[PDB]
């Protein structure tokens, strides 16, 4: 057995460098040469509490990629579910039991764990609040993988929220299990990336700077992570002043390397600007298709005992 | 009369945004030499010509009475910037509506009558 | 390789004669004798930001029929997508990065064009704004052809709001690529076939007249399209007084020709009257599951090279 | 005749330390010995196109109180209003048509101002989204007065949100237009005081200073004002962790002067404990009262030249 | 006592010549010199099971300017009334018995006469559907009597839809009561005058005819009344086409004569262009508030057995 | 080159809508006369001289190759119009949307690339 064999995926926190490595090499793989019938003849829930429509449709083209079928539904606007009085526990054993794993994302926090202790299957945190969105983090992984050949020792510059963006946390959490990887943060003061981060960061040996503009560090990063700067962390007139420094051009990239490439977990808005699109840099409609493979390489290898490739 | 020491790019805007192009008397434009303005049988106040300013912050404005110079003034910031730019406030009532845009001038910022925000000189433009 | 291989289907009006001769023979192979692998291992997205069920349930039914799966959505506000700020554009060029084809549905006209320039996967117009509805027209050429044995050569009835029904404007389009049909046009004065409409029958040496009655016609119809004569269009009093004359009966088919097919594209309420269902003219359900066999058709050719029996 | 008849009453920042005098002096007339005529025959509009209940009541007591009639409405969602095309100017323009004054509160900054330049009426500014709430701080200032008995010279403490608290930005910047006031702040670190605030309080030599607690202050404060301390300005984790110390409680006020009022500009949920309620010091429900007093004093001065007692 | 006292007032249809002159003589009386105890211990209904902001706030100013109470309502959004099995008939019967006089505005036609049949109190239609608004049409023939001293032998032209635009119609059909008046109409092909209208206009031996612009006949007009040219009868197409033909700008008014007014009953979106505001002509914003006297007018003469003035 | 005949008015639309003052090189406009362009060192198509036609209907195009005259364009109806009207259709998905405008010329008529409604030409100006 691989050793995510039958495992529920809920946390990045308890997946270790090995399985990441795996993971991503695993996507790898599969994106070079589907096998689309790992998953026959499974069933797989994939009930999104809240909507993602970028996620579920990514999840769901996934199963289907490996020769799996798909129940569940998209928010729980349209559901009966855990309606008035009934818990999320019964509307887990209920459906996880139609069922060969289970998928979900909803808006509380906790909700994949809670899952998992009623589900009789691996369930697969597809986003519990503001907690974790683990696929989101193994498909930025792969992405990087991809373009850079490797994991350890890259300069990750991550741009916006540092402070409230919860994607740049667990990436920089999932990168600081690897070697040698020096972080550049470029964000307003009032979302400087938080304490407790800094603090595993040190505890992991990891440098990391800060930076007042994009333009200064592009020449030394390797991997460009944007994130969206919202508004609601600020009022009008703060917003207009503090957006221009953190918006990514096709004229920002001039002094980049061959091998530089921008990330963004999407939706973007105007943090990137349109420009950047055929620049030879942007990677972030790439990232997004990749998030199919990487959630190819989880569901296959929490559901197979190998991948006989 | 004549605007001279215009940045060349933001020479173009003056045109625009000043609807200077209006009136049957003949205007001359010349792009890149620093773009230049001439503007034949029309008059213009010490007042009026300081709304300028805000795009070229150090231009010579001469006048032609009698095919040569009379007078030549140079530009401060005025008070005010009646309908010139729009306000930067997405929220602002000024958007939709049947009124004149307008900032007061203040670490050089402009404040809008309306919302009463106020943005950095740069981010206006 | 068929014409439409790799092929944006965005409008009627750049599919030809030849082009919509080999989707309604494609669409009678598919019917008659099925081919439920030709779409294996392909995955095509069905994305209806705006709602049609009827339309959006004959696609998904095509596209498992023909052994392809489903990813997507069927209205917008049950989406995550293009929120605020967030440009179609982008959503497009997530979601196609998913699929092997991209069959979009969209309230505003020109989305399909748009969406088949973001796309590096075959879009499908199932339907912008008040443009174009090409399957729509498929499906009723296909049902028109089955029904007759032919496209050339026959007698059209068009009935109800020839004004705004931007169905009847693409299928007089389109059986005008064809020969020696001749056009009858039964509408109120209020509701007359667009000039320009009649231009093109004009520069495409086809016949029309218009009538004052639906009776009056039927002894010389082989083909009777009635659309959708709506509420809206003028006030009550004038509502009233012009419905009787444009209503079908059975009694109205009296001298009917023994291979006369009554069509209308639904939904339909007074327009046709319950007791034609029972005659052998009725064919207005027949062909509303002929969208299923033309949509398989135009999936097929887009993805196929050639198509075998 | 007074300075403000037929004045506009847009902003605090227009109102002059003399007209603030003669507003809460006003207001103490018509409070203590009121005057039920002195808006007979005059009918004034009340339209809040954003529900405002606490002000709105207010404003309608006030006018009725005075002999006055209310028109108007509640929200933009129960009128026919504003609607598609329709600008606000030419909805103040008719309204205004009706009334002898125009009370108005909009979530759009600016649309008292806009408003006072299409009305031949005078309009009070009811609240213009972020921008000027000046009634609000009236019966603020009116409050402090009656129960201090001056304005000059008085020890002042805002606690809770200061950076984006609208409500204190005024109330610090009026009592700024008086002598001697000493402000004292009571914030997390990431709301304090805006930097051009104090600028504005630096010009107007007033001292100010902030301290890490509530307790620390009370022996020295003549007047507490606490605001609302909102769950969106940070996460979970953070909101938890910063809450405790800017709830004030009974035994918060074991060493008040005996002459502290406790104010909130309501509403109110864990920030002021109930056991303050009790105690001699609580007046934000006497202040919401004096709400009423505020609004009748500047409707008196506003449409009469003179008042008498 | 006048010819209205104690009349239920329905319909235009039912008001005589003699009465509309009266009605707005006694506007004109009202607005000179107001009578604020004219309704003194009276209570009125106005009940708005649609909305209309602007026709009910021009009631409910009127009520109170003549020293009435109101009681009521502005959209049955709220109300409880003529739920789920309730007659309006029971409803008015309740509501009615209240009060004095019973103004109310409803999205069923013929609504105000069944209200009159179930109202022990005199009743005002407000609106009811697409039948009648009289108070509309009296407050524009009071503003064409105010700016052209009578209601005989004057030339209006009305502007853009008068197919449907109902307002026109019950304007034609009252002017038509009085002595040579020459109608002048300028609309779209497809929003002629209707049929009707103009039997009765002949009966009524009135001069109409149709022009091609605006500007064409502004030279022999006093009155231009303008109505919204509304996209619904239309498609995009068409609309922005058509529209361009019917938008009344300044330049338009250049050859006005002196005492020419333009009406419209608002609201307005582009028909009428801002610069034409500023000009002497523009009597819409006066016609607005005109809608206080002529309602004030018309409530005085139903309840009063005369006007002691 | 240098563009003759330009009605007065609309010539400054030309210098905007084309963005004819991009360029190092040296640009040079005179209003009223009929407006008036000159272009110092750079080359254009008779394909492209055809996409101004839309505003100055009859307008001559002499070219400048050594201090006189070489050619002399007179300007056509193009078959396209990219990206310098926008669509006079609300509806229109061109509007929020990354993409050039774009219309056939058809009584004379553009036809929107994406919408395909079709509008006369003076509708979309
Ligand atoms: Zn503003
Ligand atoms: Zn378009």
């Amino acid at each position: 057995a691989n050793p995510l064999f039958r495992k529920h995926i809920v946390s990045i926190n308890d997946i270790s460098r090995n399985e990441l490595e795996l993971i991503v090499k695993t996507a790898a793989k599969l994106k070079e040469q589907p096998q689309p019938e790992l998953l026959k003849n499974k069933v797989i829930a994939s009930c999104f509490f809240e909507a993602s429509t970028r996620t579920r449709l990514s999840f769901e083209t996934a199963i289907q990629r490996l020769g799996g079928s798909v129940i569940g539904f998209d928010n729980a606007g349209n559901t009966s579910l855990a309606k008035k009085g009934e818990t999320l526990a019964d509307s887990i054993s209920v459906i996880s039991s139609y069922a060969d794993a289970f998928v979900m994302r909803h808006p509380q926090e906790g909700a994949a764990r809670l899952a998992s202790e009623f589900s009789n299957v691996p369930v697969i945190n597809g986003g519990d609040g503001s907690n974790q969105h683990p696929t989101q983090t193994l498909l930025d992984l792969f992405s990087i993988y991809e373009t850079q050949g490797r994991l350890d020792n890259l300069n990750i510059a991550f741009v916006g929220d540092l402070k409230y963006g919860r994607t740049v946390h667990s990436l920089a959490q999932a990168l600081a299990k690897f070697d040698g990887c020096k972080f550049h943060f470029i964000a307003p003061d009032a979302l400087a990336m938080p304490e407790y981060i800094c603090d595993e960061l040190d505890e992991q040996n990891i440098s990391y700077a800060t930076y007042a503009s994009i333009e200064e560090v592009v020449p030394e990063i390797d991997v460009l992570y944007m994130t969206r700067v919202q508004k609601e962390r600020f009022d009008e007139t703060e917003y207009q002043h503090m957006k221009a420094g953190f918006i990514l051009s096709a004229s920002s990239l001039v002094h980049a390397k061959p091998n530089l490439k921008v990330l963004h977990p999407l939706p973007r808005v105007d943090e990137i600007a349109t420009d950047v699109d055929k620049t030879p840099y942007a990677y972030y409609f790439q990232q997004a298709e990749n998030g199919v493979y990487a959630r190819e390489a989880l569901l296959a290898l929490v559901l197979n005992e190998t991948i006989g490739e | 009369y004549v605007i001279d020491h215009i940045p060349s790019g933001q020479g173009v805007k003056i045109l625009k945004l000043f609807s200077l192009t209006d009136t049957k008397q003949r205007v001359t434009v010349g792009f890149n030499l620093k773009d230049l303005i001439k503007v034949e049988n029309t008059e213009i106040t010490k007042s009026q010509a300081n709304q300028l300013a805000l795009l070229a912050p150090n231009a010579t404005i001469n006048i032609i009475e009698n095919f040569k110079v009379t007078d030549k003034h140079s530009l401060t910031l005025p008070n005010e910037v009646e309908n010139v730019f729009p306000c930067p406030n997405s929220n602002c009532i000024t958007h939709g509506e049947p009124v004149t845009s307008s900032f007061s001038i203040k670490n050089i910022g402009l404040k809008c009558k309306y919302c009463e925000k106020t943005f950095s000189k740069d981010i206006v433009t």
